Order: structure tokens, then C-alpha cells, then sequence
């Protein structure tokens, strides 16, 4: 009894592995299908942001050309706002900086 | 009852890949106006403050240099040992 | 019986070996046609944007340089040191 | 390799300069470095008094 009983798990077993292995095939060729449409979008939203980002550099470039030395100080005084706007940081200075000439008694 | 199953999945999941792909294109085509538009506003905020630094630049470089320290200094610590 | 059990155990897991093999295969495919992909966009994007640098090329490079910079160091802890 | 290479032969230069600028952005990413810069910077020359 035990060994008949073992031949027909068997079967059983081996058909529903084929049966598994036909449908992790189908999944698999599902997920390459979706894999590659995801990425055809995904090309054509970067062209998008190409193009968005090169005439936004246009703009910048002219009216920025306009002046450039303000800019630059304008740009970099907002840079260093944000990027200490953080506390997560810690600064050492010197009271001869010329930040704090003021500091000495005039 | 697998293999239907696994068929089911894919003529399911193929219509959410075309759904997420409109979508992401989308949000593509919305950074892309927003950043026009941010630009634009950059642009037309820096033409109008150029004049006035022009005709005073010692005075609003100064107010502008003072107010940017202070903000960055008061937004991180201070140690001021002599070197 | 154990003879039997084994042949059994060989038919159950050839199939799967088969499976993940064909998984792996599909894998292989997605990443080619993904690079493929990318690196068309990426091409796209940078042929876009070089002529607005060979315009102006040191407006852009600042710009950019500032932007940068103001990323990577809000991203990161700092400490202003005298050397 | 080859989209790239016919890409980039235009101008080598500034591709380094963005690809270079984009792994900075991408590499410090991650909150766990620490940067010690100098108040002499060329970065934080305007940190300085006009």
C-alpha cells in the first residue's frame, strides 16, 4: 500500500510541476513584455525632460549673460542658504574673520 | 487551474504596464512645463532687480551679504577659537 | 519505494530548473532592451542640451557648478575648518 | 557603448563635466559622509566680505 501509494504522488507531483513551470514561463515573458514598454516610456519622458531642461538653459543663459558677476554672487549666496539651512552641521570661525571685524571695540 | 491562472495574470498586468507608462509620461511632460515656467519666473525676478543693484551696487551688496550670513549663521553652530 | 520516490524527486525538479532557466532568459532580454533604451534617451538629452552650452558657455557652467554644489552639500554634513 | 561613444564624440569636455557634476549628485545622496571644507573655498568665496 505504502509503495502505490508513493507511485501516485509521484504522478500527481509531476504533473503539477509541469504545470507550474508552464506558468512561470508565461509569467516571465509577461514581465519582459511589461519591462519593455515601462522602459519606452520611460526613454521618451527623458527626451522630454531633455528638451524642458535645454530651454529652460536657454533663458537662463541670455538673461544671466546679461550679467554675469551679480548672478554669481546672487546664485551662490542662495546655494549657501540651502544648503545650510540644515542644522545638522557645525561651522568654526575665527573672531580676525572679516565678518566679525565689527566685533572688535572701534 | 495554474496554467489559466498564469494567462489571467499576464492579460491582466500588460493594461496597468500601458496605464503606469501614460502615466509616467505624464508627469514627464508636467516636470518639463514646470520647469519652463520656474525658469520664466526666475528669469523676469533677476532682470528686475539688476537696475537697482546698477545704480547703487556697494550698498544692496553689503545689505545682501549681511542678511546671508545671518541666516546662515544662525542656522548652523559657531565656534570661534583664535587660530 | 525509495528507488520510486527518487525517480519522482528527479521529474519534480527538472521542470522547475526549466522555469527559472526560461525566467533568467526573459531577465536578459528586459535588461538589453531597458539599456538600449536608456542610452537612447540619455543620447537624446545630451545632443539636446550641448548647443545651449556652445552659446554661453560659462553662464551654463556656473549655473550648473552652483546647482550641483548646493545639492551635494545640503545632502551632506559639513564642517568649516581653517587649515 | 557605441550610442554613447557616437554621442560624446561631439564634445568630450562637457560630457565629463556633466556625468562628473551627476555622480557627485548621485554618490553623496546617501546622509552618511561628512565634508570638511575651508572657509578659504573657492566654493565660499563669497562667504568672504565684498
Amino acid at each position: 500500500y505504502n509503495r502505490m501509494r508513493a507511485e501516485r504522488e509521484a504522478v500527481a507531483r509531476r504533473h503539477r510541476s509541469q504545470g507550474q513551470e508552464e506558468a512561470e514561463k508565461l509569467r516571465a515573458t509577461a514581465d519582459y513584455e511589461v519591462t519593455r514598454t515601462l522602459a519606452e516610456a520611460e526613454r521618451q519622458g527623458r527626451i522630454m525632460r531633455g528638451e524642458g531642461d535645454a530651454e529652460a538653459a536657454k533663458l537662463f543663459a541670455d538673461a544671466f549673460s546679461k550679467d554675469p558677476d551679480f548672478y554669481a554672487f546672487i546664485r551662490s549666496l542662495r546655494a549657501y542658504e540651502n544648503s545650510f539651512s540644515g542644522n545638522q552641521d557645525v561651522m568654526v570661525m575665527s573672531p580676525d574673520s572679516d565678518f566679525f571685524r565689527y566685533m572688535k571695540t572701534p | 487551474q495554474y496554467i489559466r491562472e498564469a494567462e489571467a495574470y499576464t492579460n491582466e498586468v500588460q493594461p496597468r504596464a500601458n496605464g503606469q507608462a501614460q502615466r509616467i509620461l505624464e508627469e514627464a511632460r508636467a516636470y518639463k512645463a514646470q520647469t519652463i515656467l520656474e525658469a520664466q519666473g526666475e528669469v523676469a525676478r533677476f532682470a528686475k532687480l539688476l537696475p537697482e543693484y546698477k545704480a547703487a551696487p556697494e550698498i544692496t551688496r553689503e545689505r545682501l551679504y549681511i542678511e546671508t550670513m545671518e541666516k546662515v549663521l544662525g542656522n548652523t553652530r559657531k565656534v570661534l577659537v583664535n587660530d
